[PDB]
């Protein structure tokens, strides 16, 4: 089976072994058919603790890189440690984009289903911005900005004010314009605008009433850190 | 240590 | 959980 | 060179990349000099971060692989069994570290200590894990390692010793769910925590902690 293959992603997961649960998803997509929703589920949280932990070692290496401008024999083997770990978190990168480029984007059946994943695609490009080079970057920006771009497209027309992915979307491309582009009166606007047309259209079903709220709040919070 | 404030898996 | 010493 | 590797090896700390720690840590004692007491501390984080992960995706599955009887209960116990032999080859990296270089160059008493408990603790995961037959005889060399840590530390360093406090600590839980005596374990326990106590009258920070942690598991196996 292929129901194999997600019964071993779920054991992976609740093992905590997200390199295993990923490497199951990762099959399960490559097998061609569009992923149930539990199924994209578990492959995006499998590649989120996967890279996230490539992430958080990154940026503790590069403080600790830049902290030290003065010794030197260091400053060389942080940064090559460094660069180890991003890498590895290329890589990753790499596997999730030409995941979503091959199969999940051009199946993707749904409106809620595309936006999901062009999101998705705007993340990941995102990540690959974060540890850019000097001559690569506005490029990769790009992209993450284009995918975004589409999925808000789609989202806006297609899906209600309060979806919780709609929201979420908007919670992302906002944090991509405040840290990416550097823009911050932008990513206050998109996140001001997400939070008060779901404020409006408030008449949201039962199940996603609870995420909907949440990420509200998560957008407000945003909002106030970025004041002042 | 920074934490993007994105999306979490909740 | 095996309650032994941490670091 | 030892350093450039130690250096190497807190920087992963950092990162929280234990297995680039306990490989970096695993060579410098390879390079076959005593380590210093920050050595054997980063040797002992990396390693114990490595199979602590092992151990506790171990636990995970196993219970999945008892909730559970159809076919996937089959499937359980190959990841059980995969998790295990992960689990036994960073054991045995280890042992094999502590025969070959750590315990022979041990050069004090706090530090013969200090590697005899980890040779029980290491021991004692491979009991955890181990299948009957073999079992008995792990469980020899786990109780043996700890036994003689015990009576040197006894001879040779306070009651308020980390080292002593800590060894006590893993020696009661060895008792207790390996060796299932209960009874041995709390006594062992409670004589460690009152001698301690008694010899108030020095970083009491770690030891007063380890203090903690006995009295704690005095409380759950007195219920």
């Amino acid at each position: 089976d292929k129901n194999e293959l997600v019964q071993k992603a779920k054991l992976a997961e609740q093992a905590e072994r997200y390199d295993d649960m990923a490497a199951c998803m990762k099959s399960v997509t490559e097998q061609g058919a569009e992923l149930s929703n539990e199924e994209r589920n578990l492959l995006s949280v499998a590649y989120k603790n996967v890279v996230g932990a490539r992430r958080s070692s990154w940026r503790v290496v590069s403080s600790i890189e830049q902290k030290t401008e003065g010794a030197e024999k260091k400053q060389q083997m942080a940064r090559e440690y460094r660069e180890k770990i991003e890498t590895e978190l290329r890589d990753i990168c790499n596997d999730v984009l030409s995941l979503l480029e091959k199969f999940l984007i051009p199946n993707a059946s749904q409106a809620e289903s595309k936006v999901f994943y062009l999101k998705m695609k705007g993340d990941y490009y995102r990540y690959l911005a974060e540890v850019a080079a000097g001559d690569d970057k506005k490029g990769i920006v790009d992209q993450s900005q284009q995918a975004y771009q589409e999925a808000f497209e789609i989202s806006k027309k297609e899906m209600q004010p309060t979806h919780p992915i709609r929201l979420g979307l908007a919670l992302n491309f906002s944090v991509f314009y405040y840290e990416i582009l550097n823009s911050p009166e932008k990513a206050c606007s998109l996140a001001k605008t997400a939070f008060d047309e779901a404020i409006a259209e408030l008449d949201l079903s039962e199940e996603s009433y609870k995420d909907s709220t949440l990420i509200m709040q998560l957008l407000r919070d945003n909002l106030t850190l970025w004041t002042s | 240590l920074y934490r993007s404030p994105s999306m979490p898996e909740n | 959980r095996s309650p032994s010493m941490p670091e």
